[PDB]
RNA sequence: CAUUGGUGAGCAGCGAAGGAUUUGGUGGAUUACUAGCUAAUAGCAAUCUAUUUCAAAGAAUUCAAACUUGGGGGAAUGCCUUGUUGA
């Protein structure tokens, strides 16, 4: 703070810089000053960023990042093979 | 003759007039009071700022005046003002009909006397008061005792005498008794003006023939006698610094010096006031300080100052000649053509037929200075031809100023009475600039103009021909002939682009000057004397010569406004700062306000002494008047900044409230079929709405620390069945008995926010659920009346966040069921904004975007 | 001799750090203070519209 | 169209001085650094007066009858001011520094209290006119030893005591004859009693000190008079009281200190009611409502404000303004919210109409020079001295991704691709154009070719090429899209600065050092033409200046422009004073805006005066600081040649006046300078001007009202939009029914579109017909909505104000119904319980 | 031949009882004008003293107080802080 005052600003930016933060869901009218109007009315969290579809619990089940749910028994055997394909290339691709 | 637009501020520029002014002392500080005409002044010494000027006008003229310590003594027609701080604070009536010629003050008693030689004596009704008010007695003097009264003087230490002067001899009155106590011997001359001595028993007097004449009153004779060639004496005052000075001021302008001492003169001054305007009206060596103070009739007031004597040793007889110090000025003439400097009314230009423009102040009196006329020294090298005693410039009858480049060249034109140039000036320098402007057509100069980008100098020849010098150099560039007669205006527009020109033949010429092309001619009838241009909205204003004020659009080349009223030549006029008003004075001694939508009078002012000009401030505040007699420049405050103005052809009686206060307040709606909103904020929703997310985002982060000791109670302590119920609820339930909601919802309206969610909270519906069912029956009859449909949604959705757990439980009861199907066949008829915002939306997405 | 806000002409010395004899003199603050050539005397002036004359000698006013 | 008038003052909510509520609870005042703002609590609108006071403004009163203003600077002048006319009554002088005005509870005579004097003047009647010396002097008090320091009146308009920085506290009477009911003098503090006051009942008197002591007066015995009740102490550590004021209707002294804080109390009982942390810096003013459930507090350091009630432990807002601070602006797409940037980083979203910022974002570290919008208005954008551009949400409020260089440069400037693909941004560092993808926070591209640092970069809304502006004198045009990525420069005279594009796509307006404004072409490489700006630009002599205003170089170019979105006019500003309004076909200026006028700032003056200049210097660079009575006040921590640095401390100078960024509103013929004094909002909603058009002599305002008599109703709208005057066109707007709506607005001429679209824009957001005004917008976008697509840029000021109509509040309404209407049906449908 | 260099003789031309350069001093401005003084609800301003005093009110950290120090290392003797001996 007292270099920068001395070099009239004019500030040469760290190089590197990583970090994580801690977000809480508040409707967002709470997340600006106080002053009785709003611009924006939703819940600061995205509705993509409360429920990604994820890998069921159990074993007889596949569940596809698009929600395309599929059973381990009403698959066929070559629509077993697509899958255990399609999962052999995301998972090398790692 | 009173005005509903403008009332008189101050009249501007004058100083004195020939009265003589009187001095008043406040502790070791002296102020100067003086008069004009019918309101005095006050001028400081040490500065000559101006203190105080009355706060009314005085029915006539002041004729003389005088002021003891605050309190200032001014004498008009038949009454004595006894003023403090300009404010008239007793009036003192003499009970003649005569008129009073001179005044005096001393101890308990004031002494008037009237023109018909009577005396007037009031006395302090008590010594604790101030401003002496009881009648005391009328002296008179009959012609065989003495001639007219010259003076009243009070000398020094003399218990109630009173040193009555008169054109034959002198008088002394004991006003206690009434008595005449000594009278002198007569004077083989007319005495015209007495002033005492700071010596004892000694007055001074002056006659019509050149001679002063010391007169004692103990000894009753004539101690010194000098003698002047050729003048009459009109003003003697002593210096009481220590050494003897006496200062005699003619009224042939000279100011003259003597030292008693050494009987001599030591230096005589030469025409300090003109000798025409009445010469050194008064002139006074302030108390024990080498200053004098020489007022004029000529609209001035200097001081004169003794430097120290440059002899060592010797010091009384080497004496310094006396030296000019600080003095105030104004136009010693009336005014001819005046305009306004900048935007914020803070300069005023006035010239005159005294041959001397003035840059006046509205803002702070003593700041306004004459512009120098000391012409530049050319940058030829030849030398200037002009007559080497320097006289003014001939008086100056047009003029022009564009302000936007101040500073760096010249930008002020003025057009001087019969001369076949046209010179200019300098507004930051105050002086007279180096250019000056030809017409090349040996015509006088009747018109001029400036471009708003201040480079280009119009001037309209008498002979038809428009010169427009540029204004860096002066140097020539366009000659435009299109005028035979005189050309009597010019102007450019806001965008330089298009330029007016109007002449005595009747032709209204429009120029176009980026291209030299005329664009268009429109001929009138009559001659025409002026043009006012309003750059804002292009149109102008002529005055014609069928006394009537025509307004010409200047784009649409057409006559859009023509104002018939007047009966005599319009002297002057000017648009308002907005283009709303036409102010037009002319020589039916009238003042009148024109209204351009309108097409009409709105006031007429009958101002007794006629109206030469009229001048709008750029600003909306104040309109600056110039007179035919009288030297200042009055100034008239405008009410309509204040107040709104009704527009009315009043002038005829003396000579729609929509309209004629040209506003206009909505309807709360149109028909019976038109959903609208809430009268007031927009916000009344949306804080309906989320009232309960804005409060937990209002409070602090942490809670404040509280005292243990607090009153449960402490919202009531703020020091200074059924009918325990609220007033909501028995409207609700008196409403409920009519099968009307009419005075209810009237007070839903106004509610608060805050009071609202503690109100529909509070529906007390559990079981036999009357409220709620008399509830929803208000918002279904408020919607059929279609007013305030914002609200009365929100009212009904604040239900269902309330109470929408009971009423689901409480669904298809046939009592609720009954409400809110009588809500939806009311509900259904409202979407037909959601069918028509939707085309509202999707059309101006497609029309803006593609 | 310094003054104070409390209104306490307090003698000092630069080997004691303590002040050497403490002097109420007036209420308030002290505007100025003086003390006699001889040394016998002193006159304060607090901003209570007092003045005290003090005897530096025997410490009695 | 182009007179324009100072409509708006924002930002700065608070600078210096006392801040007061209305009569009612409604109308809040502060002080900015010259002009009383006026705050609407309830319904919701900013107001900020025209006239210009020439220093800070030390204090403000309101009269009780609603109706006079007295605003009073450091030095001590002072104007009168009419509210409900909006206008100056007179302007007076007083030859001391003034501390506290008070009009009477009765409103007739106010109080003084300057210097050691307490001056009694009669206020001028209102409706009585306007004279050349309207005041009358009450009464001149002279009994203090110092300074006094504040005032109080009675509840009665006859009893007024004052506190000095003298220790004592004297009652004076009105009228003499009431002097012998009361002439006694409090006393007995220890330091600067900085408040006393009156009970409900006038029988107790409280005193407040700077040093923490509260005091209770009571006539009381030991024939007797006015003992020392009880004693009352805050007991502040470091901290000292600042400013109180006490409800005496409702026993609050709200105080201020030293420290930040703030505490309550209930006077007879001394409980606490309740304590606060204000901020870290000092609380300067308070006062309270009539009602006494409002506070109001401002701490004048950072310059915030805080209205506080304290019943319901909840604010109504806690607003801070920042001063010297505000490097850049954008409108936003809706006509509704400014967001300026900082030199803090926080950069705020500010409302126009109701005048408080209503979003902070505080993610930057250093400073922010560059903000603008794309997408509608959902994202915004931002370029910081910090080393990275950073992208924001306004449905959310968060960074997207925070875009950085490779080597971390500053960033000055910023350009954002209208189809918000692509961010560009410039440096002083590199002088590389840096290019980031929205989706892949990936630098895209380098584009390179300048010598020396860009200054500004902008976007075609057009066809997308974007034109740099570099300091080596040449505007270099990019076309980035698509399998082209080819180059043109084009050579200017002297440096340039601060470019802008026209919406058509086709033009590009510059701001070169030389001064001069050049206007190019984009498809071929020539200047249409260029319009010369070195003298009409006012410059301002500093304080420690060496030379003439006339010959410095320092003010004489622009460091912004933005043209309008007619295409038509550029609004200029730079360091200087002035802002200017070219007409961009007939190249000469329209009007020219001086931006302040305060000896407190520097670069107001084109001639300092000649009584300042002392033999050795001028008498303003002497410091002062070391006279101030505080400790906080004679620190002087100032770097050595900090300039534009961190705080306002570090300067040891004046502010300098300088107008940072401009742009055009994209509604209503507004536009906002971004000042040293705050946002400054210049706008033509008085419309009290007469622009008349197509007039012929039959037309007269008698004319119009008579075509609707006869229900002549195209006439009457035509007749009325030929005066272009706002009352008779609402008076023939709101006449014709809905059964002609549709006949006659097709018949409206092709030339009165742009008025009738600017009118119904305008009109419709503030009054209550949603249903009259929206029949209109179907009737004219169907009818004649093909003439609008060709001529889209004279329009886009009018449909601008119409598509924020539909979606600030027309939408609103209809998601309240639509929430309405669903809810009905689900509840009446379903099933109940148990 | 060219001077965009210095000196110095002349002419045209501009040209009302003179012209040009340089400078000392004072005044009026340089922001918007409601008077001077004191012990100030009043008095002075030729002066407040042979009414200028009494009475009243008036004493918090039971003795808070360097928000103020260029950076390393030390501090015998000082001083500060705590502990202790003795009266």
């Amino acid at each position: 703070y007292k270099l920068d005052v001395l070099s009239s600003v004019h500030f040469v930016p760290k190089p590197a810089s990583t970090s994580l933060e801690i977000r809480v869901e508040t409707p967002t009218i709470s997340m600006e000053d106080a002053q009785p109007l709003y611009m924006s009315n939703a819940s600061s969290l995205a509705p993509q960023e409360i429920y990604n579809v994820g890998k069921a619990e159990k074993d007889g089940e596949i569940r596809l990042k698009n929600g395309v749910a599929m059973s381990k028994e009403e698959l066929t055997r070559e629509d077993k093979n697509r899958l255990r394909r399609a999962l052999k290339r995301k998972r090398s691709k790692a | 003759k009173n005005s509903k637009i403008f009332s008189p501020f101050r009249i501007i520029g004058n100083v004195s007039n020939g009265v003589p002014f009187a001095t008043g002392t406040l502790g070791s500080t002296f102020y100067i009071v003086t008069c004009v005409g019918k309101t005095f002044q006050i001028y400081d010494a040490n500065t000559l700022h101006l203190l105080f000027v009355s706060e009314k006008e005085t029915p006539s003229s002041i004729v003389a005046l005088s002021a003891h310590f605050h309190y200032v003594y001014a004498a008009y027609e038949n009454k004595v003002g006894i003023y403090k701080r300009g404010i008239e604070e007793h009036l003192l009536e003499l009970e003649t009909d005569a008129n009073v010629e001179h005044l005096c003050i001393f101890g308990d008693y004031l002494c008037a006397s009237t023109d018909d030689n009577s005396i007037f004596i009031y006395k302090k009704s008590d010594p604790q008061d101030k401003y002496p008010s009881e009648f005391y007695t009328k002296l008179t003097v009959t012609e065989i005792q003495g001639g007219e009264i010259v003076s009243l003087q009070h000398l020094a230490t003399y218990l109630n005498k009173l040193t009555v002067v008169t054109k034959s001899n002198v008088l002394l009155f004991n006003v206690r008794t009434g008595k005449l106590v000594f009278t002198s011997n007569e004077f083989p001359d007319q005495i015209t003006t007495a002033e005492p001595a700071p010596v004892l028993d000694i007055i001074a007097l002056g006659t019509v023939t050149g001679e002063v004449i010391m007169f004692n009153m103990r000894k009753g004779k004539r101690i010194r006698t000098i003698k002047i060639p050729q003048s009459r004496i009109s003003s003697l005052s002593f210096r009481t610094d220590g050494s003897s000075h006496l200062s005699v001021g003619t009224s042939s302008g000279d100011l003259i010096f003597y030292d008693l001492d050494r009987r001599s003169r030591i230096h005589v001054l030469k025409n300090i006031h003109r000798e025409s305007y009445g010469g050194v009206t008064q002139a006074t060596f302030l108390n024990g300080q080498p200053i004098i103070v020489t007022s004029g009739g000529d609209n001035s007031l200097k001081e004169y100052v003794f430097d120290p004597s440059l002899s060592q040793g010797s010091g009384d007889v080497v004496v310094q000649p006396p030296r000019y110090l600080r003095s105030r000025g104004g136009h010693s003439q009336p005014p001819s053509y005046i305009a306004f400097a900048d935007s914020q009314s803070h300069f005023m230009l006035s010239a005159s037929k005294d041959r001397s423009l003035w840059s006046f102040s509205l803002r702070k009196d003593a700041q306004s200075q004459e512009m120098s006329q000391r012409l530049h020294k050319k940058q030829d090298g030849g030398r200037v031809g002009g007559s080497t005693i320097k006289s003014k410039f001939p008086e100056i009858v047009a003029l022009a100023i564009e302000n936007a480049r101040i500073g760096e060249w010249e930008n002020i034109i003025t057009a001087h009475k019969d001369e076949k140039f046209a010179r200019t000036w300098d507004m930051r320098n105050k002086r007279v600039g180096r250019w000056t402007f030809d017409t090349t057509d040996d015509g006088f100069v009747k018109s001029v103009a400036m471009s708003q980008c201040g480079n280009f100098g119009f001037i309209g020849s008498s002979n038809g021909s428009i010169t427009i010098y540029n204004m860096q150099s002066g140097i020539l560039r366009k000659k435009y002939k299109l005028h035979k007669r005189a050309v009597t205006g010019i102007s450019l527009d806001g965008m330089n682009r298009k330029m007016v020109s109007c002449g005595l033949d009747g032709i209204v010429g429009f120029y176009d000057f980026n291209k030299s092309t005329l664009l268009g001619k429109l001929k009138l009838d009559a001659p025409i004397t002026a043009m006012v241009y309003h750059r804002s909205s292009d149109l102008f204003a002529l005055a014609l010569d069928d006394l009537s004020i025509v307004v010409i659009d200047a784009v649409t080349q057409r006559v859009v406004r023509q104002l018939w009223g007047h009966s005599n030549r319009i002297t002057a006029f000017d648009f308002s700062p907005e283009g709303r008003w036409i102010v037009s004075a002319s020589l039916d001694s009238t003042i009148r306000t024109w209204d351009l939508p309108t097409g009409g009078c709105i006031d007429g002012i009958i101002v007794d002494n006629v109206a030469t000009n009229v001048k709008f401030s750029p600003n909306g505040d104040l309109l600056a008047t110039t007179h035919v007699t009288g030297n200042g420049i009055c100034i008239w405050t405008n009410r309509a900044q204040f107040k709104t103005v009704s527009t009315r052809t009043i002038d005829e009686s003396e000579f729609l409230n929509d309209i004629d206060f040209n506003t206009y307040t909505s309807l709360e709606q149109i028909d019976k079929e038109l959903l609208t909103l809430s009268i007031g904020p927009r916000s009344k929703m949306n804080t309906l709405l989320h009232l309960d997310v804005i409060r937990k985002r209002s409070k602090p982060k942490e809670a404040p620390k509280k005292s243990e000791k607090l009153p449960f109670f402490l919202q009531l302590s703020g020091e200074k069945r059924l009918g325990f119920e609220s007033h909501f609820t028995k409207q609700l339930r008196e409403g409920s008995q009519s099968k009307d909601y009419s005075s209810l919802l009237a007070t839903l309206i106004n509610f608060s926010p805050a009071a609202v969610d503690l109100e529909i909270r509070s529906l007390n519906s559990f079981e036999p659920f009357d409220e709620i069912v008399w509830f929803i029956d208000a918002l279904t009859q408020g919607l059929k009346s279609n007013k305030n449909f914002e609200l009365y949604e929100t009212f009904m959705s604040l239900l269902f966040k309330a109470h929408g757990d009971v009423i689901h439980a409480n669904n298809k009861n046939q009592d609720i069921a009954s409400a809110l199907q009588n809500w939806e066949d009311v509900h259904k008829k409202e979407d037909r904004l959601d069918d028509l915002v939707k085309f509202c939306m999707g059309v101006a997405a497609f029309v803006t975007t593609a | 001799h310094l003054g104070h806000s409390n209104g306490t002409v307090s003698l000092w010395s630069p080997s004691m750090p303590e002040p050497l004899v403490k002097l109420l003199s007036a209420r308030g603050p002290v505007n100025s203070i003086a003390i006699d050539r001889s040394g016998y005397y002193m006159a304060t002036t607090g901003a209570d519209r007092s003045m005290k004359i003090w005897d530096i000698r025997n410490f009695k006013q | 169209k182009s007179d324009f008038k100072f409509s708006n003052l924002l930002g700065t909510v608070y600078r210096q001085g006392n801040i007061t509520f209305s009569d009612d609870g409604k109308q809040l005042l502060s002080p900015v650094g010259n002009r009383v703002s006026v705050f609407d609590l309830i319904n919701n609108k900013s107001f900020t007066f025209e006239y210009e006071h020439r220093k800070n403004i030390a204090a403000i009163d309101l009269n009780k009858q609603g109706t006079l203003l007295i605003s009073i600077d450091e030095d001590g002048r002072a104007i009168l001011v009419n509210f409900k006319a909006r206008n100056v009554l007179h302007h007076f002088n007083f030859k001391e520094k003034c501390s506290a005005v008070k009009f009477s509870p009765d409103g007739r005579l106010f109080a003084l209290a300057s210097g050691r004097f307490l001056q009694i003047w009669k206020t001028p009647d209102v409706n009585k006119d306007r004279q050349f010396a309207p005041f009358v002097r009450h009464r001149v008090h002279a009994g203090h030893f110092q300074d006094i320091t504040s005032l109080t009146w009675s509840q009665d308009s006859r009893f007024i005591l004052t506190t000095s920085k003298d220790l004592s506290a004297k009652i004076w009477s009105v009228d003499s004859e009431e002097k012998n009911l009361a002439a006694t003098t409090f006393n007995g503090h220890r330091d600067y009693v900085m408040g006393a006051f009156f009970s409900h009942d006038q029988e107790k008197i409280y005193t407040v000190s700077k040093d923490g002591a509260v005091f209770v007066w009571e006539f009381t015995k030991r024939k007797y008079s006015w003992r020392i009740t009880k004693k009352h102490f805050f007991y502040a550590n470091q901290a000292k009281v600042k400013c109180v004021t006490f409800h005496p209707a409702t026993r609050l002294l709200a105080v201020g200190f030293t420290s930040g804080e703030f505490r309550l109390y209930d006077l007879p009982d001394f409980t606490l009611i309740q304590q606060l942390s204000m901020g870290q810096n000092p609380v300067n003013t308070v006062s309270v409502n009539q009602t006494g459930e409002w506070l109001a507090f401002g701490s004048s350091k950072l310059g915030q404000l805080l209205v506080y009630e304290w019943q319901s432990e909840s604010y109504i807002l806690k607003q801070q303004g920042h001063f010297d601070s505000t490097n850049s602006l954008a409108y936003s797409p809706d006509g509704s919210r400014v967001v300026t940037a900082s030199e803090d980083g926080k950069i705020k979203v500010w409302d126009i109409t109701s005048g408080f910022c209503l979003a902070t974002f505080e993610e930057h570290t250093s400073s922010v020079t560059a903000v603008q919008f794309a997408k509608r208005g959902q994202v915004m954008f931002s370029s910081s001295l910090d080393g990275t551009v950073r992208a924001w949400d306004l449905i959310r409020y968060r960074n997207f991704r925070t875009f950085t260089g490779t080597e971390r440069i500053q960033f000055n400037c910023l350009a954002v691709d209208p189809s918000g693909e692509v961010v560009c941004a410039g440096s002083l560092d590199n002088f590389d154009i840096h290019v980031w993808s929205v989706q892949t926070g990936q630098l895209l591209d380098a584009l390179s070719g300048h010598e020396g640092p860009v200054s500004c970069l902008s976007f075609s809304q057009e066809n997308s090429v974007l034109a740099s502006a570099s300091w080596d004198k040449t505007i270099r045009i990019w076309s980035i899209f698509g399998r082209s990525q080819q180059v043109e420069p084009i050579e200017v005279y002297s440096d340039v600065l601060a470019l802008s594009m026209r919406p058509d796509g086709k033009e590009v307006a510059v701001s070169t050092l030389k001064g001069q404004i050049s206007i190019f072409n984009i498809e071929d490489a020539k200047q249409v033409g260029n319009i010369d700006c070195r003298k009409d630009i006012i410059s301002g002599r500093f304080n420690q200046d060496r030379f003439t205003a006339k010959n410095s170089e320092r003010s004489k170019f622009f460091t912004t422009i933005h043209y309008s979105f007619d295409g038509m006019a550029i609004v200029a500003g730079g360091n200087n004073n002035s802002i200017c309004l070219y007409d961009v076909p007939n190249e000469v200026l329209l009007k020219r805006f001086i931006v302040s006028r305060n000896m407190a700032l520097n670069g107001t003056l084109e001639f300092l005066n000649s009584k300042k200049m002392t033999e050795a210097g001028s008498l303003d660079l002497i410091d002062d600081a070391g006279e101030n009575s505080d400790l906080e006040d004679r620190i002087d921590n100032s770097l050595p040649g900090s300039q534009r640095g961190g705080d306002l401390s570090t300067r040891k100078m004046r502010p300098e006046v300088r107008v940072t960024s401009v742009q055009f509103s994209p509604t209503a013929n507004a536009f906002a300078a971004a000042s040293t004094e705050g946002l400054l909002i210049y706008s033509t909603n008085d419309t009290i001007l007469f622009d008349p058009f197509d007039l012929d002599v039959d037309v007269t305002p008698h004319s119009t009202v008579e075509a609707l008599r006869e229900k002549q109703f195209l006439n009457a709208l035509v007749m009325a939009f030929r005066l272009n005057e706002e009352y008779l066109i609402n008076k023939v707007y709101e006449a014709i029914p809905i059964k002609e709506i549709p006949l006659v607005a097709s018949n409206i001429p092709a030339i009165y579109l742009p008025r009738i679209l600017k009118f119904i824009g305008d009109f419709a957001i503030e009054s209550q017909h949603i249903e009259f005004n929206l029949i209109w917008i179907k009737a004219l976008l169907s009818a004649s909505g093909g003439y609008i697509n060709e001529h889209k840029y004279l329009f886009s000021t009018a449909m601008r104000s119409i598509q924020r109509f539909i979606v600030r509040v027309a939408k609103e309404v209809v998601n309240t119904t639509t929430d309405n209407k669903y809810t009905y049906r689900f509840l009446v449908s379903t099933d109940g319980s148990m």
